């Protein structure tokens, strides 16, 4: 929405004597700067979930987030499948997915706030192994946070 | 629209580009001027030693512009068009020097003047005026007066820069056409043959003293420290 | 490979994506095959780390990657700024909250 | 077409010319263009033998167009190595073989030099090369129409023919010229400008003939007509740039390493598989209705497109094979075979191509059915093509529902086809030894895998400039001086406009015989001069001994002088022959001589001595011819001739 | 490469192609020619920080055309060009009416390329030591 | 590894065979020290000073070609240094003792 | 949409109320309802005829109960001359001269009948050039080298 | 350089004045009168050989 | 001085803050001043202050 | 080639209407020139080797 109206990328489109051809190459420039706002659309999101993150509660499951756009009048046509515009935490594991190491970063936030209280649950790391496999590392996160 | 009669206008600006009116600063004139006149000047440095015959005239300036012109304001009657307005001539003048002379408190100056009429568009500044008030109504309200006017020109300092378009300093480009040698067109671009040895060396030529006629070569300028 | 590409010859009808215009950072092919599949990204990440390297400063690189990475590169102010926000948090709770 | 209020920018616009001056430089251009329509859109030519007035480029490229695409240019590459590393060598040599349509450059240069407006008459539009190595050639019967039909148009002063040189003997041309000369002759009021055949010695077939000798016996006409024009040598190389379309322009490539075949084998190896046919095969082979029934028919559609794609694929492979193949023609042969066989599915013999073409046309017209009735929804299949369509490509596949009775069907021959093909390639892998990856293959295509070697080819075919004969340049040169100076100021000393340097250089021995000689037949010479470039050298006539008519300058004067005096006197042909009409006659031809007079035109330091008009009984009349209704004027003129030469002499005194 | 201080750009409508990952450029004259279609087609407002980059010539929509009108248009475009392009020199401005009735002026703008470097020319290995303003 | 600006020196004076005015004058003096005793008119429509100017200019031609670097002055037609030196891969190594 | 509001089918344009960068809200078009008519597409021509018109007619008022005859006919001809003379200096008609911008016709095998005169009728003959918009802008670029 | 007949002189412009006496009705101009000054230039290079300065 | 505006629809923040400083620069000082987030589209009712300059 | 056409030693000639004596002495000319530029081609030679 920042641009001039002769790039033909803002709401009252293009005029028809202009052809075919412009209205096309006017497309391509917004599939272009889809790759610009997409990552500024992310750090937006991710000031919004501040509280969530550092919360005595109940944390997320996530630690990187993104956000559909829809003030682009054709959003519907430039993705393959808009059905993910429909539901940001579905775009969400799309676009991020694994690169979000969830369980490293989650224990990194709980450990923190555990020691703003002076306390300590690093035995947790090896005691519960005698217990459980590879499902400690979902146990161990709740149970932190019940702790808090 | 050939057959119509066009008539003068001042309009009055806001800033040095001309592009922010000031709000209702328009005048438009219901007489024209009989003519209009320009000056222009130039100025030499003539010193000279004793002795000689004549002196080396060296250009020093161009100094700025000056036109000229006379109004008639009259509302008695006799002129096909208009009316006899209740107060005569009263409001004319008024709004005319609210355009062209009255200090401005939003800008702390006086305002930028454009002056169009037919093919004359000229920017600037009044200087002078003198009105003098002819006839009246027998209570005093004038119907008549005459004034006189000297405009100066304004250019802003960013567009005489783009107008001297000054150019040793920049870089320049040539083709080669039959006829032409190395040490002649070095001359016509520096004002001296002996830089033939640095243009060569710049274009990557041995057989300098045989150019064939579809080179284009490039022309460096002198480095200045 | 999530967006659409629109040739100029078709009458906005959609024909492929946009997957040729990054197949100039990865080195080998291998590694991207079948990229939004993929749970480990060491190997991948490692050669975009070589590109990188290679035309830091060269001059060489086609104008719509120019501007990507430029982008990317000033970005690093926001994540210094952003990243500050565990301290102020901090600070307001021991200061502001309780007083201390 | 607008509807909106606003500014908008047009690449091409069509411009409102009007108004009509006397000019004494106007030159008519007779020869070929590219089209000749009066409306910019339609497809009829009908401007072919209706000279028109032009009065920029900018009119002529809509109504004409412009230059036809050159079918001679050569692209060669060489790979070697040294010292291990490879090293590309790039040859684009000048083409011997050139389209023979000249009119575009020609006007080109004409308004560089400053010409004005003009008549333009085609005599027909550009047709096709036969070859790579035969171009098309000139009718000389074409010329000669269109100088019949100029000769009925009063404007024109100069006559010009763009393409003469063109014409297959030199007996043509110098035919063409000696008919401009009579005609010039016949009307009073035009001038022929000449060239050489040719700036070499040109062979006609018996003999090696020198072109200046062979232009004087070619022009075998008398004085009458020889006054009426003037001949330019030599030809002279301009800046202009030759037009062509790198898609026509096939790379020649050579290599120490023979890869061509390895690389057009790898791609059919890819080709003769799943990812590339089978699984197109095996896929092909009321307004809901309408909506579910569409779809359907794209999906197919598009599997079609894919098939025909894949086609398009093969053969530009394929034929790099065949061109790379240059030993062992028996192979070539094998290839070829294989390739024209399996492109019989898709051409005209079975034409899958047109299926998909058709189904396409059809679909829009079942969407639009609905704009207005149940019928055009039903006779779009039935009494149209729909079901006309799909049966080409399957012929019964409806007896079941497992497609069956394919009693005929288009699908799945490739496979065996493919098969050929790749089979008679990799015959050619153990016989190309020295082509490379790009032989055979077009400039275009080249452009996405290389584009180092595209850039450099394309600067290197851009340094081939047009050499054209003089005679253009010199009608814009007339046109500046009759306006700097007048009719009455001679043509040389006068620079060229988009001029490198003349063709040859002629020395002063050889001068000399072009400016006096024992026949009259002058040549003016264009020359280099040392800081000044190309000038114009010479302004004589083909009667250059004559006393009288020796300078074009003077000859022009008086065609001009006489034509305004002639329109003058038409308002007195019905008047009465007698006293009061012959004074006034007398007074307006006065009138008019003694303004060409003070504009420096004729001699004399008073009138008395620069003209005079005789007019009466007795005088240049008799009895007889007041009976029989004629009146005679009698006008003669002094006029200013030019200095061609200066002498010095120098004495001296003791102070 | 001679002319090397016209300079090389994006093309003003980018295409994109797909045969190679890149967006078209421009290059000398045909840079300077598309230069000239984007200044007259943007308004005075319309860029961010550039708060006077385009024309006026809207000014004139609805408006009879006369003497006066075509002295200020020519005005309009000589500044609009003396600002914001210094690779050309304008030669001619011929100012005309093709149609009786329909609503409309037509504008052709003539002009010579400069064979030397201006001051205020931003092109990369030229500027720093030749724009002096 | 960027492009950088480009531009010609303003002190063209050498005092050596690729310096014009420096030649000039020393093949005036030269003259008068041998011939001065005949040769005397030394005004530039002499066609003895004009042959000295010719030649003087040539010498600055042979002088230039003179100083272009040795990569190409020895270089192949093919590229390459075959017959003139012996690379490091050639020259350096020994056989193991 | 605008297009269509411009330019339809039907004739009956729209004009179209828009806002601007830096401006504000602009009247945007200024046709009639018979907007694809040769004469009457605009409003500023419809109207200037109104007023013309009226003006007239008022200033023929003094002229109704004169005898019809070559004394009258001449007067209603050089009063209606001088009204058109001034709309012409004004910029309201088109055309270089008086003769291109318009004219009056008045008098018997002219406009008048000898059944008029027993009728008591009088005919007068009015034609107009007038002066027409420029709604859009068109711009060309060329180039030589120096 | 300002040439007529026998005239023949070579300087600079110091001074002019332009005024505009008759208009088309929309304003053309249509005549005008023109003042001007000329200075004389010598350079100096010519004033020396001119001034053919000569017991010296 | 002071100053206060009322946003029409059109306006934008750095076009506005040129013609009442002389510089687009000072445009997140204005948003600043008026607690202002998404300043980079304005609702066309909203009225905003100018405040000056400090001078020392 | 460094000479004025005057001198009569270049491409073009000499016009004949100047007469044999001066064609003749052109003549004279080239050959005493000769002396300088066969010992300036011989340095041009011996880079070449």
């Amino acid at each position: 929405h920042e641009f001039p109206e002769t790039y033909g990328i803002s709401d009252i489109g293009l005029p028809p004597k202009l052809g075919v051809k412009r209205a096309v190459l006017a497309r391509q420039l917004k599939g272009y700067l889809l790759f610009f706002d997409q990552i500024l659309a992310s750090y937006f999101e991710h000031l919004s979930k501040i509280k969530s993150l550092l919360s005595l509660d109940q944390g997320p499951s996530f630690t990187y987030f993104t956000q559909a756009i829809k003030d682009i009048k054709d959003v519907e046509e430039l993705f393959k499948d808009p059905t993910l515009l429909e539901n940001d935490e579905e775009l969400t594991k799309s676009l991020i997915g694994k690169l979000d190491d969830t369980i490293e970063r989650r224990n990194q936030l709980m450990d923190h706030l555990i020691a703003r209280f002076a306390e300590n649950f690093s035995s947790y790391a090896f005691l519960m192994k005698f217990l459980y496999g590879e499902s400690t590392d979902e146990i161990v996160l709740q149970d932190k946070q019940s702790f808090l | 629209s050939e057959g119509k009669l066009e008539k003068l206008r001042i309009v009055a600006y806001k800033d040095s580009k001309f592009s922010d009116e000031v709000e209702n600063g328009e005048f438009i004139t219901l007489l024209n001027p009989e003519k209009y006149k320009f000056q222009y000047r130039v100025e030499q440095n003539e010193d000279q030693a004793s002795g000689t015959s004549s002196a080396p005239i060296r250009f020093n300036k161009i100094l700025p512009q000056t036109l000229e012109f006379d109004f008639l304001f009259d509302r008695t009657g006799v002129i096909a068009g208009y009316e006899v307005t209740e107060d005569g001539i009263i409001n004319d003048i008024d709004h005319f020097k609210k355009v062209v002379y009255d200090y401005n408190g939003e800008k702390h100056k006086p305002n930028y003047l454009m002056i169009t009429w037919g093919s004359l568009l000229f920017k600037g500044y009044l200087k002078e005026m003198d009105i003098e008030y002819k006839l009246f109504r027998p209570d005093g309200t004038p119907i008549r007066a005459m004034a006189t006017t000297k405009i100066g020109e304004f250019v802003e300092e960013e567009l005489r820069t783009a107008q001297e378009n000054n150019q040793p300093d920049m870089s320049h480009y040539r083709t080669v056409k039959e006829g032409d040698t190395l040490p002649l067109m070095t001359y016509r671009i520096y004002g001296d043959s002996k830089y033939y040895l640095e243009v060569a060396k710049a274009n990557g030529l041995t057989n300098f003293r045989r150019l064939k006629t579809g080179t284009e070569l490039i022309f460096p300028p002198l480095q200045k420290q | 490979r999530k967006i659409h590409f629109f040739p100029s010859d078709l009458a906005n009808e959609p024909l492929g994506d946009w997957r040729n215009f990054f197949s100039t950072i990865v080195s080998d092919k291998t590694l991207i095959s079948d990229i939004e599949n993929l749970d480990d990204f060491e190997k991948l990440r490692g050669n975009i780390e070589e590109f990188l390297a290679a035309y830091d400063q060269s001059g060489k690189l086609t104008p719509h990657l120019t501007l990507f990475v430029s982008f990317l590169k000033l970005l690093e102010t926001s994540k210094k700024r952003f990243n500050q926000l565990t301290k102020r948090h901090l600070d307001f709770y021991y200061q502001e909250i309780l007083h201390l | 077409t607008y509807k909106t209020p606003g500014v908008y920018i047009e690449e091409i616009t069509k411009f409102p010319p009007s108004v009509a001056q006397v000019e004494t430089a106007i030159p008519a251009f007779i020869g070929y263009t590219q089209f000749a329509r009066t409306k910019p859109s339609v497809d009829s030519d009908d401007l072919i033998l209706k000279p028109k007035r032009i009065s920029s480029l900018l009119d002529f490229t809509t109504y004409y167009g412009g230059a036809q695409n050159e079918q001679g240019i050569t692209v060669k590459l060489t790979d070697t190595l040294i010292e291990g590393a490879e090293n590309r060598t790039i040859n684009v040599p000048e083409p011997t073989f050139k389209s023979p349509y000249l009119m575009f450059y020609s006007l080109q240069m004409y308004f560089a030099n400053g010409g004005g407006p003009c008549y333009i008459v085609s005599t027909g539009v550009y047709d096709d090369w036969s070859d790579s190595e035969t171009p098309p050639t000139i009718n000389f019967s074409d010329l000669e129409s269109g100088l019949a039909v100029i000769r009925k148009e009063d404007e024109p002063t100069l006559l010009l023919f763009p393409d003469a040189t063109n014409l297959p003997t030199d007996d043509e041309f110098y035919s063409l010229y000696n008919s401009a000369l009579m005609q010039c002759n016949d009307l009073q009021d035009r001038f022929t400008i000449l060239d050489t055949y040719s700036d070499q010695t040109y062979n006609d077939g018996v003999e090696d003939l020198d072109p200046i000798p062979a232009l004087r016996n070619g022009i075998n006409l008398t004085k009458d007509y020889l006054k009426y024009g003037a001949a330019y040598y030599p030809f002279v190389q301009t800046i202009l740039n030759y037009q062509y379309s790198a898609d026509e322009i096939v790379i020649q490539h050579l290599s120490y390493n023979p890869n061509a075949i390895a690389t057009a084998l790898d791609n059919l190896n890819a080709v003769n598989g799943p990812t590339f046919i089978d699984a197109i095969l095996d896929d092909l082979r009321n307004s809901v209705k309408v909506a579910n029934f569409a779809s359907l028919v794209e999906s197919v559609l598009s599997t079609l497109n894919e098939l025909i794609d894949a086609k398009e694929e093969i053969n530009k492979d394929v034929n790099s094979a065949i061109a790379s193949s240059e030993e062992d023609n028996a192979i070539k042969t094998a290839i070829s075979d294989a390739l024209d066989v399996f492109n019989e599915d898709f051409e005209g013999a079975d034409k899958i191509e047109s299926v998909a073409k058709n189904l396409s046309d059809l679909l829009i017209k079942i969407k639009q059915a609905d704009t207005n009735t149940k019928v055009e929804n039903v006779l779009s299949i039935n009494a149209l093509n729909f079901s006309a369509e799909f049966e080409k490509l399957l012929t019964y596949d409806v007896n079941t529902g497992l497609t069956a009775s394919v009693t005929l069907d288009l699908f799945a021959n490739i496979g065996t086809r493919l098969d050929d093909i790749i089979a008679a390639v990799s015959a050619a892998e153990p016989i190309d030894v020295n082509n490379g990856k790009l032989n055979g293959r077009l400039l275009s295509d080249i452009e996405p895998l290389d584009n180092a070697t595209y850039n450099t080819i394309l600067l290197e075919i851009n340094s081939h400039k047009v050499t054209l004969p003089p005679s253009s340049s010199m009608a814009g040169a007339y046109a500046r001086v009759d306006n700097d100076r007048g009719v009455w100021k001679s043509p040389a000393n006068i620079g060229l406009n988009y001029v490198s340097k003349p063709s040859v250089t002629v020395s002063h021995e050889e001068q000399e015989s072009m400016n006096v000689h024992g026949t009259g037949k002058s040549v003016n010479a264009i020359r280099s001069f040392v800081g000044k470039g190309t000038l114009v050298w010479g302004a004589r006539t083909l009667a250059g001994n004559d006393n009288e008519w020796r300078y074009i300058s003077v000859r022009r004067f008086f065609n001009m002088a006489e034509e305004s005096i002639k329109k003058a006197t038409e308002q007195f042909v019905f008047e009465p022959n007698d006293g009061n009409t012959w004074v006034r006659v007398r007074a307006m031809i006065e009138n008019f001589l003694i303004l060409q007079w003070r504009a420096g035109a004729l001699a004399g330091a008073k009138p008395e001595h620069a003209f005079y008009v005789k007019v009466g009984l007795g005088q240049t009349m008799t009895a007889q011819d007041i009976l029989e209704g004629n009146m005679n004027v009698e006008i003669g003129l002094a006029v200013v001739r030019p200095a061609e030469f200066i002498i010095l002499k120098f004495s001296h005194k003791m102070q | 490469k001679s002319k090397d201080f016209l300079g090389t750009g994006w093309g003003f409508p980018p295409e994109f192609e797909t045969s190679i990952g890149q967006v078209k450029t421009t290059s000398g004259v045909e840079d300077i020619q598309k230069s000239l279609e984007i200044l007259f087609s943007t308004k005075i407002g319309e860029r961010i920080m550039q708060p006077t980059y385009g024309c006026n010539l809207d000014e004139l929509l609805f408006s009879p055309i006369n003497r006066t009108l075509k002295t200020y248009v020519i005005e309009l475009i000589k500044n609009a060009i003396l600002y914001h392009e210094p690779r050309i020199d304008p030669e001619k401005i011929d100012i005309t009416q093709g149609n009786e009735i329909e609503g409309e002026l037509l504008i052709h703008l003539q002009y010579i390329v400069r064979a030397t470097n201006s001051r205020k020319n931003m092109v990369y290995p030229f500027y720093l030591e030749e724009g002096t303003n | 590894t960027l492009n950088k600006h480009i531009s010609i020196p303003k002190d063209m004076s050498s005092k050596d065979d690729l310096d014009f005015h420096f030649l000039r004058e020393e093949g005036i003096r030269y003259i008068k020290e041998l011939g001065s005793n005949f040769w005397t008119d030394y005004n530039t429509h002499d066609p003895g000073i004009t042959m000295l100017e010719v030649l003087c200019y040539a010498i600055s031609d042979l002088g230039n070609r003179i100083n272009i670097p040795i990569e190409d002055l020895i270089a192949n037609e093919e590229g390459g240094v075959k017959g003139q030196f012996y690379k490091v891969q050639e020259i350096l190594p020994s056989a193991p003792t």
